[PDB]
């Protein structure tokens, strides 16, 4: 798995991304939002279950990246944004799979959002993130072997009273080509 | 066919999504559709068309491209 020193460097790789995510969506939610990152090691099944059904799941990769990583966004937050960017207050979030329009709008957003991640990684590995595929069901994905360990990034999005989760999944196939380590 | 297809379309959409679409079409075509929406959406969409404070230029013609899609005549 990982080392004691590798978990620490990874806390300062979702550094900026913690603060850049913060001031990005707050700029598009037209209000102040606080974000907090909690990192952990999990099996790939410990993660594939801890995603509610259904949910907004984006799997992505990079040019220098041999593999595929997951960008998970819980649905309560998902529709909250769709509203705000369409002249809304922040409705009650319907818990349903999104329509064509509603993803096409949000793919552009999770694109600009995912780039922010890559702007924290430019110190260790430059890559242009391009989204491979989109899905709504977590028992349908499964990119790597179900018991391969994972770097799990839990972004605590919260404002006013409401609160939600943004998750990014780095599976041990990982930057194992780059685990002949950066440091 | 232009009427029936637009309705099947917006019946699925978000009360805020449905709202913006009806504000760019002229009120005739829009309300002809607003008459084919159910009880709740008829009112829920309508009170949100009230609160269209300001709209986004990129999100509209991104809907115009989610238009031009699956109805013949625009």
């Amino acid at each position: 798995k990982f080392s004691k020193e590798q978990l620490r460097t990874f806390q300062m790789i979702h550094e900026n991304f913690g603060r850049a995510l913060s001031t990005y969506l707050s700029g598009r939610l037209r209000t102040f939002v606080d974000v907090e990152i909690s990192i952990d090691q999990l099996t790939y099944e410990e993660f594939i279950r801890s995603v509610m059904i259904p949910s907004f799941i984006v799997i992505f990769t990079g040019d220098v990246f041999e593999g595929s990583a997951i960008f998970e966004m819980r649905l309560d937050l998902f529709y909250t944004m769709l509203d705000i960017i369409m002249g809304g207050p922040g409705e009650n979030p319907p818990n349903r799979p999104p329509t064509e329009i509603e993803t096409s709008i949000m793919r552009k957003e999770v694109t600009n959002m995912l780039t922010l991640l890559a702007q924290a990684w430019s110190d260790f590995q430059y890559f242009i993130p391009s989204i491979e595929n989109v899905e709504t069901n977590p028992q349908f994905v499964q990119i790597v072997p179900p018991n391969e360990i994972v770097l799990l990034v839990t972004a605590s999005v919260s404002w006013g009273e409401f609160t939600s989760f943004i998750n990014v999944c780095w599976p041990f196939s990982l930057l194992e080509p780059l685990l002949e380590k950066l440091s | 066919s232009h009427m029936v297809q637009l309705v099947n379309f917006l019946q699925s959409e978000h009360p805020q999504t449905i709202a913006v679409v009806l504000s760019y079409l002229d009120p005739p075509v829009a309300a002809q559709i607003l008459g084919a929406l159910p009880e709740e959406l008829q009112t829920e969409v309508l009170k949100r068309i009230a609160l269209l404070e300001r709209t986004s230029p990129e999100v509209v013609k991104e809907i115009e491209r989610n238009l031009e899609k699956k109805i013949s005549g625009f």
